[PDB]
């Protein structure tokens, strides 16, 4: 019977896979656009860019402070 | 000898005893067919419409084969647009030959 076992439908997806044919639908760079930062082997802005920008977490005050009494 | 009657919304022209293709009917291959709707008729004498589909003329035909027709390859190709697709299609038919053709 160990040749008859399956798993749950809707247990596996296949995964995707980029730049593989026309017809896989994601091909000729695998849904990441055209030119630009964001299309380059390892581009992308770290967490809190605005472009320039100052960032939310720059733009407001830092407040308040930590009470070791609260840890135990 | 021969007559003119519609049966796929393509109309033929069939003498007597002889096999036409036409389009897929809900017919078994082994029971004869029946075709009142003969758009002509022709003979040594000519016999016309005056209203479409004679007026009491039919066809007799047997059904011989219920095939399906050579595959056509559809293409569909975008140039420098990232778009192919390919797609195949075999129509069906059905044989059938003229047994009799009344007046």
């Amino acid at each position: 019977r160990l040749n008859t076992l399956s798993p749950a439908e809707g247990s596996k997806k296949a995964g995707k896979r980029l730049g593989r044919g026309i017809g896989s639908g994601l091909g000729k760079t695998g849904g990441r656009g055209h030119k630009g930062q964001k299309s380059r082997s390892g581009g992308g802005v770290r967490r809190g860019f605005e472009g320039g920008q100052m960032p939310l977490y720059r733009r407001l005050p830092k407040f308040g402070f930590t009470s070791r009494k609260a840890a135990i | 000898m021969y007559a003119v009657f519609q049966s796929g919304g393509k109309q033929h022209r069939v003498s007597e005893g002889q096999t036409v293709r036409l389009e897929k009917l809900d017919i078994a291959t082994g029971e004869t067919v029946e075709f009142a709707e003969v758009l002509m008729i022709a003979n040594g004498e000519e016999v016309k419409i005056g209203v479409p589909f004679v007026d009491g003329g039919v066809i007799k035909a047997e059904v011989v084969a219920h095939g399906r027709g050579e595959k056509v390859k559809i293409v569909k190709f975008r140039r420098r647009k990232h778009y192919r697709k390919q797609q195949g299609h075999r129509q069906w038919f059905t044989d059938v030959k003229i047994t009799g053709i009344s007046a």
